[PDB]
Protein backbone atom coordinates (compact mmCIF):
# COMPACT_ATOMS: atom_id res chain seq x y z
CA UNK A 1 0.00 0.00 0.00
CA UNK A 2 3.09 2.73 0.32
CA UNK A 3 2.06 3.35 -3.35
CA UNK A 4 -1.68 3.54 -2.64
CA UNK A 5 -4.08 0.25 -2.15
CA UNK A 6 -5.27 -0.97 -5.62
CA UNK A 7 -9.26 -1.10 -5.33
CA UNK A 8 -11.54 1.62 -5.15
CA UNK A 9 -13.26 1.02 -1.64
CA UNK A 10 -16.60 0.37 -3.28
CA UNK A 11 -15.43 -2.76 -4.56
CA UNK A 12 -14.85 -6.15 -3.26
CA UNK A 13 -12.45 -8.85 -4.14
CA UNK A 14 -12.75 -12.42 -2.82
CA UNK A 15 -10.47 -15.33 -3.73
CA UNK A 16 -12.88 -18.08 -4.29
CA UNK A 17 -16.59 -16.77 -4.99
CA UNK A 18 -18.27 -19.32 -1.68
CA UNK A 19 -15.86 -17.16 0.64
CA UNK A 20 -17.28 -13.87 2.81
CA UNK A 21 -15.63 -11.08 1.74
CA UNK A 22 -15.12 -10.11 5.70
CA UNK A 23 -13.28 -13.24 5.83
CA UNK A 24 -10.92 -11.48 3.12
CA UNK A 25 -10.52 -8.23 4.96
CA UNK A 26 -9.80 -9.65 8.54
CA UNK A 27 -7.82 -12.76 8.50
CA UNK A 28 -4.51 -12.21 10.04
CA UNK A 29 -1.46 -12.59 7.75
CA UNK A 30 2.12 -13.69 8.89
CA UNK A 31 3.74 -10.65 10.06
CA UNK A 32 0.78 -9.62 11.91
CA UNK A 33 0.91 -12.89 13.39
CA UNK A 34 4.62 -12.07 14.30
CA UNK A 35 3.74 -8.80 15.62
CA UNK A 36 1.30 -10.52 17.82
CA UNK A 37 3.46 -12.73 19.77
CA UNK A 38 6.20 -10.07 19.78
CA UNK A 39 3.27 -7.97 22.18
CA UNK A 40 2.83 -10.94 24.03
CA UNK A 41 6.32 -11.26 24.85
CA UNK A 42 6.74 -7.78 25.60
CA UNK A 43 3.28 -7.96 28.06
CA UNK A 44 4.74 -10.72 29.81
CA UNK A 45 8.30 -8.66 30.56
CA UNK A 46 6.33 -6.26 31.46
CA UNK A 47 3.95 -7.92 33.28
CA UNK A 48 6.99 -9.49 35.19
CA UNK A 49 8.91 -6.63 36.01
CA UNK A 50 5.20 -5.17 37.23
CA UNK A 51 4.81 -7.88 40.35
CA UNK A 52 7.92 -8.04 40.70
CA UNK A 53 8.71 -4.08 41.76
CA UNK A 54 4.77 -3.89 42.57
CA UNK A 55 2.01 -2.06 41.47
CA UNK A 56 2.71 1.20 43.89
CA UNK A 57 6.53 1.90 42.38
CA UNK A 58 5.44 0.44 38.99
CA UNK A 59 3.27 3.57 38.45
CA UNK A 60 5.57 6.18 39.50
CA UNK A 61 7.92 6.14 36.95
CA UNK A 62 5.15 7.82 33.69
CA UNK A 63 7.52 6.32 30.87
CA UNK A 64 6.87 2.81 32.34
CA UNK A 65 3.04 4.07 32.37
CA UNK A 66 3.19 5.40 28.76
CA UNK A 67 5.07 1.50 27.71
CA UNK A 68 2.36 -0.38 29.73
CA UNK A 69 -0.33 1.82 28.16
CA UNK A 70 0.88 1.32 24.44
CA UNK A 71 1.11 -2.55 25.25
CA UNK A 72 -2.75 -2.34 26.33
CA UNK A 73 -3.35 -0.74 23.11
CA UNK A 74 -1.56 -2.94 20.94
CA UNK A 75 -3.50 -5.64 22.47
CA UNK A 76 -6.87 -3.99 22.35
CA UNK A 77 -6.40 -3.36 18.54
CA UNK A 78 -5.88 -7.65 17.84
CA UNK A 79 -8.74 -8.27 20.05
CA UNK A 80 -11.29 -5.61 18.52
CA UNK A 81 -9.51 -7.42 14.65
CA UNK A 82 -10.23 -10.97 16.32
CA UNK A 83 -13.74 -9.89 17.25
CA UNK A 84 -14.82 -8.69 13.43
CA UNK A 85 -12.71 -12.43 12.19
CA UNK A 86 -15.24 -14.09 14.29
CA UNK A 87 -18.07 -12.54 13.10
CA UNK A 88 -16.84 -12.38 9.39
CA UNK A 89 -16.16 -16.75 9.77
CA UNK A 90 -19.30 -17.01 11.76
CA UNK A 91 -20.96 -15.36 8.83
CA UNK A 92 -18.51 -17.32 5.90
CA UNK A 93 -19.99 -20.36 7.85
CA UNK A 94 -23.83 -19.68 7.55
CA UNK A 95 -23.18 -18.87 3.91
CA UNK A 96 -21.00 -22.18 3.34
CA UNK A 97 -23.36 -23.90 5.24
CA UNK A 98 -26.99 -23.12 3.94
CA UNK A 99 -27.07 -21.27 0.65
CA UNK A 100 -25.84 -23.42 -2.39
CA UNK A 101 -24.70 -20.97 -5.31
CA UNK A 102 -21.89 -20.15 -8.17
CA UNK A 103 -21.54 -16.07 -6.53
CA UNK A 104 -23.06 -14.92 -3.93
CA UNK A 105 -23.75 -11.23 -5.33
CA UNK A 106 -26.71 -12.81 -6.62
CA UNK A 107 -28.14 -14.44 -3.88
CA UNK A 108 -30.56 -12.54 -1.45
CA UNK A 109 -29.50 -13.49 2.20
CA UNK A 110 -30.48 -12.32 5.58
CA UNK A 111 -29.97 -8.92 6.59
CA UNK A 112 -28.22 -9.88 9.60
CA UNK A 113 -25.71 -11.69 8.01
CA UNK A 114 -25.89 -9.98 4.71
CA UNK A 115 -24.32 -7.02 6.02
CA UNK A 116 -20.88 -8.64 6.29
CA UNK A 117 -21.15 -8.82 2.07
CA UNK A 118 -20.66 -4.88 2.42
CA UNK A 119 -17.92 -2.68 1.21
CA UNK A 120 -15.64 -0.34 3.06
CA UNK A 121 -18.13 2.50 2.77
CA UNK A 122 -21.44 0.67 3.60
CA UNK A 123 -19.49 -0.20 7.28
CA UNK A 124 -21.28 0.72 10.43
CA UNK A 125 -19.68 3.86 11.87
CA UNK A 126 -18.76 1.37 15.31
CA UNK A 127 -17.28 -1.70 13.58
CA UNK A 128 -14.58 -3.69 15.06
CA UNK A 129 -12.45 -3.30 12.45
CA UNK A 130 -12.51 0.42 12.58
CA UNK A 131 -11.44 0.24 15.89
CA UNK A 132 -8.35 -1.99 15.35
CA UNK A 133 -7.29 0.12 12.26
CA UNK A 134 -7.79 3.71 14.85
CA UNK A 135 -5.82 1.90 17.88
CA UNK A 136 -3.45 -0.44 15.47
CA UNK A 137 -2.14 3.51 14.04
CA UNK A 138 -1.86 5.14 17.88
CA UNK A 139 0.01 2.07 19.19
CA UNK A 140 2.63 2.43 16.16
CA UNK A 141 3.14 6.70 16.31
CA UNK A 142 3.48 5.83 19.87
CA UNK A 143 5.88 2.44 19.63
CA UNK A 144 8.01 4.37 17.42
CA UNK A 145 8.44 6.76 20.57
CA UNK A 146 10.71 3.86 22.60
CA UNK A 147 14.18 5.09 21.11
CA UNK B 1 31.00 31.53 1.96
CA UNK B 2 34.69 31.51 0.36
CA UNK B 3 34.77 35.81 0.29
CA UNK B 4 32.87 36.86 2.86
CA UNK B 5 34.88 35.92 6.16
CA UNK B 6 37.71 38.77 4.80
CA UNK B 7 34.99 41.52 5.33
CA UNK B 8 35.30 42.79 8.96
CA UNK B 9 31.26 42.93 8.77
CA UNK B 10 30.32 40.02 7.93
CA UNK B 11 32.85 37.31 8.91
CA UNK B 12 31.58 37.06 12.79
CA UNK B 13 28.12 36.61 11.27
CA UNK B 14 29.12 33.69 8.76
CA UNK B 15 31.44 32.29 11.58
CA UNK B 16 28.00 31.95 13.74
CA UNK B 17 26.25 30.45 10.81
CA UNK B 18 28.57 27.70 11.10
CA UNK B 19 27.99 26.98 14.63
CA UNK B 20 24.03 27.19 14.57
CA UNK B 21 23.86 24.97 11.04
CA UNK B 22 26.63 22.27 13.04
CA UNK B 23 24.20 22.83 16.48
CA UNK B 24 20.71 22.12 15.02
CA UNK B 25 21.77 19.23 12.59
CA UNK B 26 21.13 17.55 15.70
CA UNK B 27 18.11 18.34 16.59
CA UNK B 28 17.01 17.89 12.65
CA UNK B 29 18.27 13.97 13.59
CA UNK B 30 15.80 13.79 16.28
CA UNK B 31 13.17 15.56 14.15
CA UNK B 32 13.52 13.58 11.45
CA UNK B 33 12.67 10.34 14.15
CA UNK B 34 9.85 11.77 15.54
CA UNK B 35 8.35 13.12 12.25
CA UNK B 36 9.39 9.94 10.61
CA UNK B 37 6.86 8.11 13.17
CA UNK B 38 3.79 10.16 12.92
CA UNK B 39 4.26 9.67 8.85
CA UNK B 40 4.06 6.04 9.15
CA UNK B 41 1.37 6.10 11.72
CA UNK B 42 -0.88 8.09 9.75
CA UNK B 43 -0.43 6.81 6.78
CA UNK B 44 -1.10 3.12 8.38
CA UNK B 45 -4.29 4.80 9.10
CA UNK B 46 -5.68 6.63 6.37
CA UNK B 47 -4.44 4.52 3.51
CA UNK B 48 -7.74 2.28 2.79
CA UNK B 49 -9.80 5.71 2.07
CA UNK B 50 -8.12 6.90 -1.46
CA UNK B 51 -11.09 8.26 -2.80
CA UNK B 52 -12.71 8.89 -0.07
CA UNK B 53 -11.29 12.14 1.56
CA UNK B 54 -11.60 15.21 1.15
CA UNK B 55 -7.67 15.70 -0.73
CA UNK B 56 -5.12 12.60 -1.38
CA UNK B 57 -2.83 13.86 1.49
CA UNK B 58 -2.64 11.03 3.42
CA UNK B 59 -3.29 7.91 0.69
CA UNK B 60 0.48 7.73 -0.01
CA UNK B 61 3.75 7.47 1.49
CA UNK B 62 5.19 10.62 -0.55
CA UNK B 63 1.84 12.49 -0.40
CA UNK B 64 1.85 11.81 3.61
CA UNK B 65 4.88 13.00 3.92
CA UNK B 66 4.69 15.89 1.71
CA UNK B 67 1.28 16.79 3.82
CA UNK B 68 3.40 16.20 7.15
CA UNK B 69 6.44 18.17 6.58
CA UNK B 70 4.61 21.02 4.85
CA UNK B 71 2.60 21.18 8.00
CA UNK B 72 5.73 22.74 9.82
CA UNK B 73 5.88 25.90 7.80
CA UNK B 74 1.80 26.04 8.18
CA UNK B 75 0.99 25.54 4.59
CA UNK B 76 -1.03 22.64 5.09
CA UNK B 77 -4.70 23.03 5.70
CA UNK B 78 -6.75 21.28 8.55
CA UNK B 79 -9.42 19.37 5.84
CA UNK B 80 -6.76 16.89 4.72
CA UNK B 81 -7.74 15.19 8.12
CA UNK B 82 -11.75 14.76 6.76
CA UNK B 83 -13.15 12.13 5.58
CA UNK B 84 -16.41 11.63 3.27
CA UNK B 85 -17.82 9.10 5.23
CA UNK B 86 -19.21 8.67 8.62
CA UNK B 87 -16.68 7.22 10.09
CA UNK B 88 -16.29 9.52 12.77
CA UNK B 89 -13.84 7.34 15.24
CA UNK B 90 -11.17 7.55 12.17
CA UNK B 91 -10.88 10.88 11.65
CA UNK B 92 -11.24 11.72 15.15
CA UNK B 93 -7.82 10.41 15.71
CA UNK B 94 -6.74 11.81 12.97
CA UNK B 95 -7.65 15.07 14.45
CA UNK B 96 -5.47 14.01 17.55
CA UNK B 97 -2.44 12.50 15.43
CA UNK B 98 -2.05 15.60 13.46
CA UNK B 99 -2.88 18.19 16.64
C1 LIG C 1 25.75 44.75 -5.38
C2 LIG C 1 25.90 43.68 -6.46
C3 LIG C 1 25.78 44.28 -7.85
C4 LIG C 1 27.22 42.94 -6.30
C5 LIG C 1 27.26 42.17 -4.99
C6 LIG C 1 28.55 41.36 -4.91
C7 LIG C 1 28.69 40.62 -3.58
C8 LIG C 1 27.61 39.55 -3.45
C9 LIG C 1 30.08 40.02 -3.42
C10 LIG C 1 30.84 40.04 -4.75
C11 LIG C 1 32.16 40.77 -4.52
C12 LIG C 1 32.35 40.60 -3.02
C13 LIG C 1 33.37 41.49 -2.32
C14 LIG C 1 34.73 41.43 -3.00
C15 LIG C 1 35.82 41.97 -2.10
C16 LIG C 1 35.66 42.19 -0.78
C17 LIG C 1 36.78 42.83 0.02
C18 LIG C 1 37.05 41.98 1.26
O1 LIG C 1 38.05 42.54 2.13
C19 LIG C 1 37.75 43.76 2.88
O2 LIG C 1 36.81 43.86 3.65
C20 LIG C 1 38.71 44.91 2.77
C21 LIG C 1 39.88 44.65 3.71
C22 LIG C 1 40.64 43.43 3.24
O3 LIG C 1 40.42 42.91 2.03
O4 LIG C 1 41.48 42.91 3.96
C23 LIG C 1 35.76 41.73 2.03
C24 LIG C 1 34.72 41.03 1.18
C25 LIG C 1 34.39 41.84 -0.06
C26 LIG C 1 33.68 43.14 0.31
C27 LIG C 1 33.47 40.96 -0.90
C28 LIG C 1 32.11 40.82 -0.20
C29 LIG C 1 31.04 40.11 -1.03
C30 LIG C 1 30.97 40.73 -2.41
C31 LIG C 1 30.57 42.20 -2.27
Amino acid sequence: RFEGITTLPNITVTDYPKQIFRVKTTQFTWTEMLIMVWVLGMMWSECKELWLEGPREYILQLWNVLDFGMLSIFIAAFTARFLAFLQATKAQQYVDSYVQESDLSEVTLPPEIQYFTYARDKWLPSDPQIISEGLYAIAVVLSFSRI
Amino acid sequence: AYILPANESFGPLQISLGRTVKDIFKFMVLFIMVFFAFMIGMFILYSYYLGAKVNAAFTTVEESFKTLFWSIFGLSEVTSVVLKYDHKFIENIGYVLYG
